């Protein structure tokens, strides 16, 4: 039975599947802070599902054959271009940020759906709750306009309010001089053009707004670069948490049924990421969007609903 | 409303002008009061006096139209010796339309009001002669 | 008609005018709504009793029961309004103007 | 009824309380039972268009029993005249 | 059955008030249909004469209708006296 | 809401309506309205926000006032006839009170003000019930009491609704308000013909319900509540824009589409009764509705509005909303004119 | 005279309605409705509605109006504004009070009156029934019949009360 | 088609249409009479059914 | 009373299963099937033939009975009309028909 009211009526209630191990964990930090390695270790040790940080091609990974699509089907957002030309007149900076928030929103919906349908917890690397630190950093360096920030807050206002916050927020605290040291060592030509000022703004948003906010409602665990190598100590900290705050304590089968009905419908999840606000950075002219949409329909296995594409080997279409 | 309309249509056209002008002025005044009542209830005046000024403004404007139509249409029938003629009502209807332009201080509204109200009055006279029914009794 | 019907019909009209001419408190308009029911109960009871319409004797009770249930619903809406704005003032219920 | 389910099924959901001359507990009659019965029997089966004209006598009698306007008016007249004569001392009432 | 008795012992230990409520409510629904006395309730109510028993015009073909209250024909309440 | 409770509340909304439709006693009619109003408030409130609370309260006050006036008409009718049978009323004051009460429940002008505000403030699914199913019970009462209705009153209510509904929709960009004013105008056609041929009232009501349900369902499939949001449909579900175009042209009364049929038959019945000025005035006034239906078609189907970059993310996911009965409803909404003589089944 | 008791009660009925309909503080409006409810019961009592009259006291006053006052004290007014201190309330109260008195004066002077409609003024006793010698209360027999004739009334009424509980719990959960 | 076929086919069309036109005029006349007089199956508005009346002896005799 | 097809309707001939109106109803059912495929982005013509068949069958089945009621209601209308005309001969007198040789019509020249 595909999930719905009928499945819920017949005993598919969330509280059955969820244990004390059914926790949503998010790992945050500055660039090159080592959060990616820590997130995998936490997930391995606690037996949780790991979600690699949602990038420009996250949505492609969940649909079709799972492989990334060409760049015109993501709007030509480019993280590489952002470092090369953060003040480009083509609006790439905010178009990327708006796209990345939608990608994170989609991933958060996937993570909650996994948690609510299987009962197994998840580990995320950043989320829709911490995505704003990049936007604040962008605005303070003059890479995006104030109207872009106003647009971002509108979309966030009508989307984040639907979801529950993480059970545990893990923050890895690496100072900016060390981050710049790790960036140059990593040797990515585009990333090395990052300014410490941009990195300092990311940290200021994290410590000024993010951590204080999440402290009111989550379990916030902070580690330094050294303390983050001891994954076992991090996992020991997690297992000894009390979980005495947050709205996860108010949840019940009724409220989690409505939540699962939302996160499973991805078009409903992304509904307000396309509000008709005609900001130049994200507005696409009719001729271009029409042309790009026709190209998308021509991609393999994309003309029809999944399972109805004869060009990729689907069978029994005349009985489906 | 049925009593006044009974009085007006009882008098022959082109005769007893003062009685005709009273029926139409009272009819116009009633419509003005009805408009004022809804206007004041749905669009609150800033003060009691502003509400009274608006009520008088609409009510006099509507009685002015009703008076001119009745008087002009009754004189036209008398002067022309053409009682059962829609053209008298067309003349009376347009005259009332011009007043609306004056009371609303405009030339386009007056011209538009003259044509639309002038045609409407003429149609009203034809329906009276030919027994046109607006709210027809169910018959079949 | 009998003399009592004058005042009972008048009472309904008074409460109807009261209901249609709101002031500020939403509770005050709910009271006029229940006043209307009261006058309806009395008029119906008088007609039914005087005519000796035996089986209709239960009708005023049914009217009372259903109208009390409607009033309970109205009171619930009033408290939800009061929780939102801190008063039961009807001037706050103007968001759907736009 | 818009949909006459009651007649189709033969079930009596609410007809029992529609008129005062129907069956009542312990055969308690209404005051206007005989007038309602006559009017209903006159008007039965001919349609309201015809009954409005042809059963007017039964309906006028029934309405008189219901509200008693003519009776009260007649009593008002006799009482008003009696007060006049007594005010003029031309009438003394018996015990 | 054994699972039924274990369930009943559990509720009897934890919620005797609710167990008693449901048992009483179940008896109220069921016992009227099992009682031999329920039929007399119908008969006694019908035997109570609230209004006047209007006499019938005698057409000469009513041998089952009494002519006098003390004549033998008609319903008897002897069953009620012995009750 | 718990899914089982939502079902029971929906069934109570239906049961209250059914009681009104099968009752021969005026008290049961009143009970049907009371039960129906009690059960509908929870689906107006279900999304818990100040706008939904204001809509539920504005709705409650209107319907409660109308039900009190209805009970007055019933009691006055009892005083002057000594019976409760649902049929013609036996007192002109009772007839005016019941007519006014039922006009208030239907949201007819000048008792219309609540319809746009209540519809705007509740979810699309709740507005779907408000503007379709809720018309059934009051219209079925009007079907039975129409011989005693004052002709001038009912035709005045009809003419006002056609004017107010037509003019009110011209200024709207919110889809729920467009549907609300569209509903007001269509009610006027239904009551204008009722004194002459109630069968044509039923025909108009049924067809209106079908096209109204189609439009609400298509809005729900895309979660569109504003004109500009609806203008993004072409870049997501191009088929939907064509269906919306066809349905709107039908609600405009354009031949050869189904929505021409009720206007066509109402004009016929009125002309058979030597009513010529009124049907002509109604038909010309209904061009106001066609104007703001056409405006929606311009921004939805006949032109391509600007899009947003994030829309591309939507291309990768299918429609998962139920869209129940939509393929059937859209075909009935547009392609039924050749079967017009089938209206006799409603006789 | 006691022969006009029903009329006198009906006059008091109207004044109580003018009381809360002019809408003073809901505390006082609730008081005016309670006085009208009691007086309304008295009118019903004098027509032989013993059980119906007491239901107004038990249910309308002891149930509904208690809940109204409870809610007013909790979500509307905690301290009443001085009665008639507002101009519109005082004007509306005086306007209605004068209309009632003019009605009552004329009907008593002429023993009839035409206030829109024609009303007799001889006293409501004149229409009463002249024969009654049954061994039961007719009102009681009619109300008791709810359980024999009114099966359908019981079903819909009982169902609506259950839905009332369900609906109100939904409304207030928020 | 030969002229005879079209000619006589035309007559068959005229007969059908003429008969329908007469029936349309008669229906308007029948409907007008039934609505004014109420003596037909159309415009038959219900009256209370007399089988609802209880004819048994009542608690008191005068009724 | 509250009957879709009363028993007296069985004296009328049934609608033919090849009725042109019934065929149109079937076509409407076919169109609904295609629109179902289209809104769900399936191959419009081939997808779910079992579903397409039931769309046609459901429309035809319901259409057949609706057509039956339609024809019966028009038979009842004619039956009522003809009976009323027989019952009231005084209101439908047999018209005295003159020929065009005897009837005078004015001539209106087009010059
Ligand atoms: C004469 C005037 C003009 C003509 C008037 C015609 C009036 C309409 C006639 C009724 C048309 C109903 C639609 C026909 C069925 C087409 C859909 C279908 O094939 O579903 C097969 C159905 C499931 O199909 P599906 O894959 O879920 O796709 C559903 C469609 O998208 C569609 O799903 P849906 O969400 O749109 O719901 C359709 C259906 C609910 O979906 C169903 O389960 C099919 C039920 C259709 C019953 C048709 C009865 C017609 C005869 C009346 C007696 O609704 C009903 O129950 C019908 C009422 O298979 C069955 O179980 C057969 C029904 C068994 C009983
Ligand atoms: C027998 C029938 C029954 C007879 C009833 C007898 C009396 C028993 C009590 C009945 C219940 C009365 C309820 C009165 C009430 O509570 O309304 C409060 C209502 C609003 O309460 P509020 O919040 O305190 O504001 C006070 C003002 O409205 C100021 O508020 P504002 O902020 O809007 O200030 C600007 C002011 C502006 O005032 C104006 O501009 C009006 C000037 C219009 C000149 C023409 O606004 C208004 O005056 C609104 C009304 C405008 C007139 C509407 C057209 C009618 O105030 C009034 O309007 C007082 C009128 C009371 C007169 C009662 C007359 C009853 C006759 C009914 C018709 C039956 C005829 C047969
Ligand atoms: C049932 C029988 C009732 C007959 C009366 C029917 C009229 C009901 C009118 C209801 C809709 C009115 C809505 C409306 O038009 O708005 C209120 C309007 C105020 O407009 P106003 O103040 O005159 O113009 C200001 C422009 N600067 O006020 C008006 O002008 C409305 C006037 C309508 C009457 C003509
Ligand atoms: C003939 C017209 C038939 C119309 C059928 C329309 C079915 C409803 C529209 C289908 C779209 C999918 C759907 O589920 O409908 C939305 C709505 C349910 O609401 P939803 O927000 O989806 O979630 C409910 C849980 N709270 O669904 C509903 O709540 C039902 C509301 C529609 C019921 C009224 C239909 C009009 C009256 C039909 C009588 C015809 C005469
Ligand atoms: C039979 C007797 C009754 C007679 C009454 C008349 C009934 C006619 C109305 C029937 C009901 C409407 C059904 C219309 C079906 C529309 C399906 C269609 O033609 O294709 C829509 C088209 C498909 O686009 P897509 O989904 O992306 O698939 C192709 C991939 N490129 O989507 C598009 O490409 C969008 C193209 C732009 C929109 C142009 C709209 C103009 C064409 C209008 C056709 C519909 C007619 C509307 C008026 C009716
Ligand atoms: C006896 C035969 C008579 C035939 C003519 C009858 C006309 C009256 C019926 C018209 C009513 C609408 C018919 C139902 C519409 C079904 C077609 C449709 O909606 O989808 C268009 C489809 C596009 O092709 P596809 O690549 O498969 O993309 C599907 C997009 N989801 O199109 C396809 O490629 C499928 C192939 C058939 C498409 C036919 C499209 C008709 C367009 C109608 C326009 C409106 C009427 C003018
Ligand atoms: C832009 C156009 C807008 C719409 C215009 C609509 C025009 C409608 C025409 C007006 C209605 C017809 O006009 C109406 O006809 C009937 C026919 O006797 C008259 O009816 C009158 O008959 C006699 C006199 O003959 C009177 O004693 C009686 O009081 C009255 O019933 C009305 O007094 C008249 O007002
Ligand atoms: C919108 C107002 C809301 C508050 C309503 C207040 C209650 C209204 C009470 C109405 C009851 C009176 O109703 C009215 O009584 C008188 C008494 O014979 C009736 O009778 C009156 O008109 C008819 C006309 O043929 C004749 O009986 C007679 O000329 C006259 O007495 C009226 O036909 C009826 O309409
Ligand atoms: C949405 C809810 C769905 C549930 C629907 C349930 C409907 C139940 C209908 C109950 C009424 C059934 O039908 C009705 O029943 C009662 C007995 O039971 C009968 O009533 C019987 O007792 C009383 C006492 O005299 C009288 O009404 C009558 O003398 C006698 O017939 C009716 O003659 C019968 O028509
Ligand atoms: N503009 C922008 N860039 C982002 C965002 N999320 C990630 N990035 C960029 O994606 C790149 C990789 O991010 P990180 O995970 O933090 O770097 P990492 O070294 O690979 O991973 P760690 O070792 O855990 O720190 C960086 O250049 C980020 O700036 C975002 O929301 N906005
Ligand atoms: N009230 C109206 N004017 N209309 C109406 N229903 N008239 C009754 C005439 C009629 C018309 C068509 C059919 I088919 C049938 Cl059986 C009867
Ligand atoms: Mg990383």
């Amino acid at each position: 039975l595909q999930y719905g009211p009928l499945a819920y009526i017949l005993g598919e209630k969330a509280t059955k599947k969820m244990t004390e191990k059914s926790k949503l964990i998010t790992v945050d930090g500055n660039i090159c802070s080592g959060k990616s390695k820590l997130a995998k270790e936490i997930a391995e040790k606690l037996g949780l599902k790991h979600f690699p940080e949602a990038g420009i091609h996250y949505v492609d990974s969940t649909t079709g054959d799972g492989k990334p699509l060409p760049v015109q089907f993501s709007g030509n957002c480019s993280l590489e271009k952002f470092y090369d030309d953060p003040k480009s007149n083509d609006g790439n900076s905010y178009r990327l940020q708006a796209w990345l928030y939608a990608s994170r929103l989609l991933q958060y919906a996937d993570a909650l759906e996994h948690l609510l349908s299987t009962g197994q917890g998840v580990v995320l690397e950043r989320s829709i709750y911490s995505d704003f630190v990049f936007l604040e950093a962008m605005y303070r360096q003059g890479f995006i306009r104030k109207q872009c920030v106003d647009h971002y807050n509108q979309v966030k206002k009508v989307t984040i309010c639907e979801y529950l916050p993480p059970h545990v927020v893990v923050y890895v605290d690496v100072p900016v001089p060390e981050v710049q040291s790790r960036i140059q060592k990593k040797g990515n030509p585009h990333e090395m053009k990052i300014t410490s000022a941009y990195l300092q703004d990311i940290e200021n948003a994290y410590k000024g707004t993010f951590l204080p906010e999440m402290s009111e409602k989550c379990e916030v665990l902070q580690y330094s670069a050294w303390e983050a190598q001891d994954a076992e100590k991090v996992v020991e900290d997690i297992e000894y948490l009390k979980y005495d705050k947050g709205p996860w304590l108010d949840q019940n089968d009724r409220k989690l049924h409505k939540l699962r009905m939302l996160v499973q419908d991805k078009l409903e999840v992304l509904n307000y990421t396309s509000i008709p606000v005609f900001l130049p950075e994200v507005t696409v002219g009719a001729h271009q969007s029409d042309q790009v949409f026709q190209e998308f329909t021509e991609l393999p296995g994309r003309k029809y609903r999944a399972g109805y594409n004869e060009d990729v080997g689907d069978k029994w279409i005349w009985l489906k | 409303a049925k009593t006044v309309l009974r009085q007006y249509w009882d008098i022959p056209e082109g005769t007893e002008c003062h009685r005709k002008t009273y029926a139409t002025t009272s009819i116009g005044g009633a419509a003005g009061l009805v408009v004022s009542a809804y206007s004041v209830a749905l669009k609150t005046p800033t003060s009691f006096l502003e509400g009274v000024a608006r009520t008088g403004r609409y009510t006099f404007t509507a009685a002015a139209i009703g008076a001119i139509f009745g008087l002009t249409s009754c004189i036209s029938a008398q002067v022309r010796e053409k009682p059962d003629d829609p053209l008298n009502y067309l003349i009376g209807g347009c005259a009332g339309g011009l007043i609306l332009g004056a009371r609303t201080r405009s030339y386009g509204i007056g011209a538009a009001a003259c044509a639309y109200m002038g045609l409407t009055a003429a149609l009203v006279k034809m329906g009276q002669l030919e027994g046109w029914q607006v709210f027809a009794e169910p018959k079949v | 008609m009998s003399m009592v019907y004058m005042n009972i019909m008048m009472a309904f009209t008074v409460s109807l005018v009261g209901l249609l001419m709101y002031r500020s408190h939403l509770m005050s308009s709910l009271l006029c709504l229940e006043g209307m029911m009261l006058s309806l109960f009395v008029m119906a009871a008088l007609t039914i009793l005087n005519s000796h319409f035996t089986l209709a004797s239960m009708m005023p009770i049914i009217l009372l029961v259903f109208a009390a249930c409607e009033a309970a619903l109205g009171l619930s809406l009033l408290v939800m309004v009061s929780n939102t704005y801190g008063t039961d003032y009807v001037q706050n219920l103007n968001l759907l103007q736009c | 009824p818009f949909f006459d389910v009651q007649k189709r099924l033969g079930v009596d959901l609410d007809r029992w309380m529609t008129i005062q001359s129907a069956e009542q507990p312990h055969k308690i009659p209404s005051r206007c039972h005989a007038f309602e019965k006559e009017w209903i029997e006159c008007a039965h089966g001919i349609g309201s268009i015809r009954a409005e004209k042809e059963c007017k006598i039964e309906f006028e009698d029934f309405r008189e029993c219901l509200l008693r306007q003519k009776t009260m008016k007649r009593l008002h007249a006799i009482r008003r005249q009696r007060e006049k004569l007594i005010k003029e001392g031309k009438y003394t009432p018996p015990p | 059955a054994e699972r039924v008795a274990a369930f009943l012992k559990n509720v009897w230990a934890k919620e005797p008030v609710l167990v008693a409520s449901f048992a009483i409510a179940g008896l109220a629904v069921i016992l009227p249909t099992l009682s031999p006395y329920t039929k007399y309730s119908l008969m006694i109510n019908r035997a109570t004469p609230y209004n006047y028993p209007v006499p019938l015009r005698d057409d000469g073909n009513m041998p089952d209708v009494p002519s006098h209250p003390q004549d033998p024909q008609g319903p008897s309440l002897e069953w009620l006296k012995r009750l | 809401m718990n899914p089982i409770i939502f079902i029971i509340i929906l069934l109570t909304i239906m049961l209250g309506t059914i009681i009104v439709m099968i009752s021969s006693h005026w008290l049961l009619v009143w009970i049907g309205f009371e039960m129906n109003m009690l059960a509908i408030i929870p689906i107006m409130m279900k999304n818990h926000n100040p706008r939904a609370t204001e809509a539920s309260t504005k709705y409650f006050l209107t319907q409660s006032t109308a039900s009190m006036l209805l009970m007055m008409a019933v009691i006055i009718n009892l005083m002057f006839s000594g019976q409760w049978t649902v049929m013609k009323l036996f007192n002109p004051m009772a007839s005016m009170l019941m007519t006014m009460a039922l006009a208030m429940k239907l949201g007819m002008a000048p008792f219309h003000f609540w319809v746009p505000e209540v519809t705007q403030g509740i979810p699309l699914s709740s507005g779907l019930i408000l503007l379709t199913w809720q018309k059934l019970a009051p219209m079925s009462v009007l079907y039975q009491i129409f011989p005693s209705i004052n002709l001038n009153l009912i035709l005045t209510l009809s003419v006002l609704s056609i004017l107010i509904g037509g003019w009110g929709g011209l200024n709207q960009t919110q889809l729920r308000k467009i549907m609300a004013y569209s509903s007001i105008a269509h009610m006027g056609w239904m009551t204008a013909v009722l004194p002459y041929n109630p069968t044509m009232t039923l025909l108009n009501l049924i067809i209106y319900i079908i096209m109204t349900s189609t439009m609400f369902t298509m809005f729900m499939a895309n979660s569109t509540t504003t004109t500009l949001s609806l203008s993004h449909t072409w870049n997501k579900t191009p088929i939907m824009t064509v269906l919306i175009l066809a349905t709107l042209l039908s609600m405009g009364g354009l031949p050869p589409l189904s929505g021409f049929m009720p206007k066509w038959m109402i004009i016929q019945e009125m002309t058979k009764n030597n009513s010529i000025i009124l049907p002509t005035f109604m038909a010309i006034t209904a061009l106001l509705n066609l104007y703001f239906y056409m405006r929606l078609t311009y921004s939805t189907t006949l032109t391509m509005f600007p899009s947003t970059n994030n829309m591309k993310m939507k291309w990768q996911f299918p429609l998962m909303k139920k869209m129940t009965f939509l393929p059937t409803m859209v075909v009935l909404s547009t392609m039924m004119l050749p079967l017009t003589p089938m209206l006799s089944v409603l006789e | 005279m006691m022969l006009y008791i029903v009329f006198i009660l009906s006059v008091i009925f109207v004044m109580g309605f003018v009381g809360f309909s002019s809408k003073p503080s809901p505390i006082y409006g609730g008081l005016g409705l309670i006085v009208s409810g009691g007086v309304g019961c008295g009118i019903v009592l004098n027509f032989g509605g013993s059980f119906l009259g007491l239901m107004v006291f038990l249910i309308y006053l002891g149930g509904m109006m208690v809940v109204f006052g409870y809610t007013t004290a909790m979500a509307t007014e905690q301290y009443p504004e001085i009665w008639l201190s507002n101009k519109a309330v005082l004007g509306a109260f005086v306007t209605g009070l004068l209309m009632e008195f003019f009605m009552v004066y004329y009907v008593l002077k002429d023993k009839e009156v035409e206030v829109v409609f024609e009303f007799n003024g001889l006293g409501d006793w004149v229409i009463y029934d002249t024969g009654d010698s049954g061994f039961f209360s007719e009102e009681a027999m009619g109300i008791a019949a709810l359980y024999s004739y009114g099966t359908w009334l019981v079903i819909v009424t009982g169902w609506s009360l259950l839905i009332g509980v369900v609906v109100i719990m939904e409304i207030t959960r928020g | 088609d030969g002229p005879e076929k079209n000619y006589e086919r035309t007559m068959a069309i005229l007969q059908i249409e003429a008969e329908k036109a007469e029936l349309r005029l008669k229906e308007l006349e029948v409907r007008r009479l039934m609505r004014a007089r109420g003596d037909g199956p159309w415009f038959h508005y219900p009256t209370i059914d007399k089988e609802l009346i209880d004819h048994s002896p009542k608690a008191t005799p005068d009724n | 009373t509250f009957q879709f097809l009363p028993d007296e309707a069985r004296s009328l001939p049934p609608p033919k299963l090849t009725d042109p109106r019934l065929a149109f109803v079937g076509f409407l059912g076919y169109c609904s099937g295609l629109i179902d495929n289209a809104i769900r982005r399936r191959p419009v013509l081939l997808a779910g033939l079992h579903r397409q068949l039931l769309y046609i069958t459901s429309f035809v089945f319901v259409g057949y009975y609706l057509l039956k009621r339609q024809d019966y209601m028009y038979a009842v209308r004619d039956h009522d009309m003809f009976s009323y005309i027989k019952s009231h001969p005084e209101d439908f007198p047999e018209k005295d028909k003159k020929t065009y040789g005897e009837v005078f019509e004015e001539f209106h020249p087009v010059r």
